[PDB]
């Protein structure tokens, strides 16, 4: 995260770490055995870490679970990224307490002009490298589908929506990955792609997660 | 370009995804 603050011990409690050895994207916890995160972030061998603050430090709080199985969206295109969005199913349920709880889905799409929250562990530099250890938090406003697609002419699909600032210095960056975009108390997005970080003109681009809803609850309620 | 948000080290551009270059190491 670009040009945010630090959201404080366990204050987002659905926020997940996927880790190959080292973390590589976040994710979301929807319910005790399942977690969303992007699709382009699959792999496999992946371990969740849930309840963490310091990545590298052990606080008391974390439960490490692996993934037991990864359902990536039938219609993903790596190419354009087009329904970048992935479900993970839990080897073992995840025990809920004040740390560890889950974020609820959306029943309607959020309107442009609404002020969201984007939190994730990676790279807090718009040009260079600066990795933190601690969670970090955006509060960051969807922007017009107007705005979007100006932006990035003809990259822009119907399951994606551009939230940031035009004017640069805050956005979400490389290590964000498959992390959640709240607003409301719902999830509204999954961090996905974007032309460099917190530039001018060039806002994050999220997977609009109203639109698969019903996929989601189908998927977790069948396997 | 379209560059996904992924952390991923890289040695050359080639090991980057999508429209992402390695950028001193790190895919970006
Ligand atoms: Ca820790």
């Amino acid at each position: 995260i670009v040009g945010g603050y630090t959201c404080g011990a366990n204050t987002v409690p659905y926020q997940v770490s996927l880790n190959s050895g080292y973390h590589f994207c976040g994710g979301s916890l929807i319910n005790s055995q399942w977690v969303v995160s992007a699709a382009h972030c699959y792999k496999s061998g992946i371990q969740v870490r849930l309840g963490e603050d310091n990545i590298n430090v052990v606080e008391g709080n974390e439960q490490f679970i692996s993934a037991s199985k990864s359902i990536v969206h039938p219609s993903y295109n790596s190419n354009t990224l087009n329904n970048d969005i992935m479900l993970i199913k839990l080897k073992s349920a995840a025990s809920l307490n004040s740390r560890v709880a889950s974020i609820s889905l959306p029943t309607s799409c959020a309107s442009a002009g609404t002020q969201c929250l984007i939190s994730g562990w990676g790279n807090t530099k718009s040009s260079g490298t600066s990795y933190p250890d601690v969670l970090k938090c955006l509060k960051a406003p969807i922007l017009s589908d107007s705005s979007c697609k100006s932006a990035y002419p003809g990259q822009i699909t119907s399951n994606m929506f551009c939230a940031g600032y035009l004017e640069g210095g805050k956005d979400s960056c490389q290590g964000d990955s498959g992390g959640p975009v709240v607003c409301s108390g719902k999830l509204q997005g999954i961090v996905s792609w974007g032309s460099g970080c917190a530039q001018k003109n060039k806002p994050g681009v999220y997977t609009k997660v109203c639109n698969y809803v019903s996929w989601i609850k189908q998927t977790i309620a069948s396997n | 370009r379209i560059c996904p948000r992924i952390w991923m080290e890289c040695k050359r551009d080639s090991d980057c995804m999508a429209e992402c270059i390695c950028v001193m190491g790190h895919c970006g």
